[PDB]
RNA sequence: UCCUAAAGAGUAACGGAGGAGUACGAAGGUGCGCUCAGACCGGUCGGAAAUCGGUCGCAGAGUAUAAAGGCAAAAGCGCG
RNA sequence: GCUUGACGAUCAUAGAGCGUUGGAACCACCUGAUCCCUUCCCGAACUCAGAAGUGAAACGACGCAUCGCCGAUGGUAGUGUGGGGUCUCCCCAUGUGAGAGUAGGUCAUCGUCAAGC
């Protein structure tokens, strides 16, 4: 799916995930976009899977921008492992997402279409997520 | 020659040809370096300074043997450690040095075109050919297997491509 | 493709802080390679570690280009 | 420039050595003209007298040689010697060790002016 | 368009978080010009009202907060980055001789006769909305208009190829980055 | 880089001590330093270990 | 040596990353001399690139060695 | 008194970029190396006999504000303490409080010293 070509270390720690997402949170290339009003992560085949769901809705046309992108390395045990021989190995790629950031947008598409379509992507998402438009 | 040639003709007329105002925008002709190719068969350290019996006897000086920057692994090996060649000779000098090639010694070979027409690269462009190290006075037929290289343009040591064109001729010869 | 061996944690920094009286031998700033600079009446040892080489009190000015930090004893 | 810094990139050690260390310091000045000389006191910043060879008694023509660089050794001397100090300090000031500046200097030792 | 505000003699995190809570205000100021700024208390309904509007940016508009009235332009609103309602309005005055920069808002007018668009089978992407202008304020736009009845298949519309009121002076123009502000793609 | 020794030409050994490598200049230093009991700087030859 | 380590020190884990068991008679002192790298280009043997000649340069170089921190009053080379 | 020198206070509100100039004093060249020497070969380096020449280049002050650089107010994020909650996170009281962004200054402000007008 989803990954950095390459990355400085490979793994990092576990962290958290506070505050809003005052960057990231305006449409800034499209007209309509699924904006996340939840916290959480989406695990690059959460990200794919909206993906398609998108793209395949459309049917037509429109250009499709993928805000998120899933950065950091999630590193899990294997079963019948003790605890701390070192850390495991990575597995998959996450983006940490704030409330507000804008995940998902599209232009060249009708205003009722797009809710349609980006309620095709928010279903396969772990997130709560809402229909935002162009500001200014 | 700094006389006659140089010092009442090529000073007073060349202020209005291009309509300047005051006196020493007129250029001056100061270097060019040899840069025989060393670099091929480097490892030698006995006939790099065959060049140095090459540019002694002919032009009058010793040169500087310069060491490079790289260990450049892909153009040679730099085992063959210094790979340049320079000498500076004089304005009073300049007298013979005009008076070398392109009066007396202008056929290096031979040049099936002289054109002064095929680059105009804005740096004061010339054509005319000395590369071979066996055109110069003071020669024998063979007491040396001297083969070597010298490679001569020259750039604007001024403003602009338009002051040097009458100034790096002084006879009409192309 | 193993981890471990941390080293032994130097314990830089800058000691006897911005205000305060000093004795003219006194090491002022620990440091790793002149994170601050010598003023008035300070050393500057071999390790880059400033001393105090006259009594007073220390200053912390910023002064002149390259942004330096200063650290000069003043007679006061 | 070309020539006005890259004597002020060698004039750069003793520059602040001399404020860090609080000792007199002779401020000259040679080029193909002239050949200056102007003291500074135990400071970094004090100004003593000035002494140029724009100065009164030998402006003869033969201004700024090596001739006339043995004649201001005891010219800003006398000048200094309502400063109070035996020895002077020689700034370099990218003036190379060569030509008139060691004959300013040198004929200081005769002219009651220690280094 | 007018906007009724009030004093807000009161300051800090605190405080202006318990007007939007308790009181259902937004804080606000005026600044612009040389001279005093002044804290503004507002209503979250009337601003929401006006931002219902197309042309509430690029528009003088009208405020009191009591007798006083100013011709009052909305410089760089804040907003909520989860629910997305106004809070800290931030307005400007108007100096009525100097140059009142804005962001003023596209059309696109001629989108389905284009020669891109009907004979060859493309579509139009919109790469830039709400260009930001510098202006003196009798010639301040509500709208910029962007034609595209002759851009063709592979054709970008700069900012070179822009237009009008003419007296409006585009900041991307004064500097050497021309920024392009549409296309007719090869769809997917 | 091996131990070497710098001694005095006497019946004296102040012997300041140091290294080098043998291993690129095989003789000897006749650099000399200084000497707090002669009081006369030296020629400080070999280490001669044995 | 950096991270963890919470803006003084310190601070654990079979936590995450790398290194050392030396070099140097000059690679030190000093005296003296002296300042990068980059793109830009000139093809008859190198033509991405050298020899380097000179134009816009805007520490991005270099430091015996890992990483951090430092530098021009150089904290790189030449030579006595 | 101003022009300009000569090291310094202060360090990109001082910085770079685009015109006019100064010749007398200063300043760079220039004429050349004889007598010092400078050369990894050289008097453009630099050492100088110098003052035959020259003010454009060279630098110097002196022009002009696009750009860098400073930068409010207000908000926001964070946060010490005390208390809550639906507690991998936020809210309330209270104290504090950015960063980024938001009209725009400016071809800076100083200090001693001197030859000349």
């Amino acid at each position: 799916m989803l990954q950095p070509k390459r990355t400085k270390f490979r793994k990092q720690m576990t962290g958290h995930n506070r505050g809003l997402a005052h960057r990231g949170s305006k449409v800034s290339f499209g007209e309509y976009a699924l904006k996340a009003t939840s916290r959480g992560r989406l695990t690059a085949r959460q990200i794919e899977s909206a993906r398609r769901a998108l793209t395949r809705h459309v049917k037509r046309g429109g250009k499709i921008w993928i805000r998120v992108f899933p950065d950091k390395p999630v590193t899990k045990k294997p079963l019948e492992v003790r605890m701390g021989k070192g850390k495991g190995g990575v597995e998959y790629w996450v983006a940490q997402i704030q409330p507000g950031k804008v995940l998902y947008e599209i232009e060249g598409v009708s205003e009722e279409l797009a809710r349609e379509a980006f309620a095709l992507a928010a279903a396969k998402l772990p997130l709560a997520t809402s229909f935002v438009k162009r500001t200014v | 020659r700094l006389k006659e040639l140089y010092r009442k003709e090529i000073a007073p007329k060349l202020k209005e040809e291009l309509q300047l105002a005051n006196v020493m925008e007129v250029p001056r002709v100061t270097k060019i370096t040899l840069n025989m190719g060393l670099g091929e068969a480097v490892g030698d350290k006995k006939i790099i300074e065959n060049a140095v019996a090459d540019l002694e006897k002919i032009t009058g000086q010793k040169p500087v043997v310069t060491y490079a920057r790289k260990s450049i692994a892909g153009f040679k090996i730099r085992e063959g450690w210094p790979i340049g060649v320079k000498v500076t000779l004089r304005s009073d000098r300049m007298y013979e040095f005009l008076d070398r090639l392109l009066s007396i010694s202008l056929p290096r070979v031979r040049d099936f075109r002289g054109l002064n027409a095929k680059s105009f690269d804005g740096r004061g462009n010339y054509s005319m050919g000395v590369k071979e190290q066996i055109i110069f006075p003071e020669i024998d037929y063979d007491k040396i297997d001297a083969l070597r290289g010298l490679d001569i343009t020259l750039t604007t040591t001024a403003r602009t491509d338009d002051e040097g064109r009458a100034l790096l001729r002084a006879f009409k010869f192309p | 493709t193993r981890n471990g061996r941390d080293s032994e944690s130097k314990r830089l920094g800058v000691k006897l802080f911005g205000g305060q009286a000093v004795k003219a031998g006194n090491i002022l700033v620990r440091l790793r390679g002149t994170k601050f600079h010598a003023g008035y009446g300070v050393g500057l040892g071999k390790d880059h570690t400033l001393f105090a080489k006259v009594d007073g009190v220390v200053k912390f000015e910023t002064k002149g280009a390259f942004g330096r930090k200063y650290v000069s004893i003043v007679a006061a | 420039s070309v020539k006005k810094e890259t004597r002020l990139r060698r004039a750069r050690k003793a520059r602040l050595k001399m404020r860090e260390l609080e000792t007199v310091r002779l401020c000259v000045y040679r080029s193909s003209q002239h050949i200056y000389a102007q003291v500074i006191a135990a400071d970094g910043g004090k100004v003593l007298a000035s002494a140029s060879t724009l100065d009164k008694d030998l402006r003869e023509g033969a201004t700024g040689n090596i001739d006339a660089a043995k004649k201001v050794g005891q010219l800003v001397a006398e000048r200094a010697k309502a400063a109070g100090v035996t020895q002077v300090a020689f700034d370099r000031s990218g003036f190379k060790y060569h030509g008139r500046v060691k004959a300013l200097a040198d004929a200081a030792r005769e002219g009651g002016l220690e280094f | 368009f007018i906007v009724n505000a009030q004093v807000r003699s009161d300051l800090g995190k605190g405080a202006s978080r318990r007007l939007r809570r308790n009181a259902g205000l937004v804080p606000a100021v005026v600044y612009g010009g040389d001279k005093e700024p002044q804290s503004v208390t507002l209503e979250l309904r009337e601003i929401a009202k006006l931002l219902e509007n197309e042309a509430a940016f690029s528009h003088v508009i009208a405020l009191n907060v009591g007798g006083v009235k100013e011709t009052v332009l909305i410089k760089a609103l804040q907003r909520h980055p989860a629910k997305g309602f106004v809070m800290h309005a931030d307005f400007l005055r108007v100096v009525a001789d100097h140059k009142l920069t804005a962001h003023v808002p596209l059309h696109f007018i001629n989108e389905e006769v284009a020669v891109g668009v009907k004979q060859a089978g493309g579509e139009i992407s919109h790469t830039i909305s709400e260009v930001e202008v510098s202006c003196l304020p009798k010639d301040l736009p509500e709208f910029i208009e962007v034609d595209m009845a002759k851009v063709e298949l592979g054709q970008i519309v700069h900012l070179s190829d822009l237009k009008a009121p003419k007296g409006v002076e585009l900041v991307q123009l004064a500097h050497g980055n021309d920024l392009a502000v549409a296309n007719i793609h090869a769809s997917r | 880089r091996e131990l070497i020794r710098l001694v005095s030409s006497a019946g004296t050994g102040h012997f300041y001590t140091t290294d080098k490598n043998k291993r690129t200049k095989p003789e000897k230093i006749e650099i000399k330093k200084y000497d707090p009991v002669v009081r006369q700087h030296v020629i400080y030859k070999e280490a001669k270990i044995k």
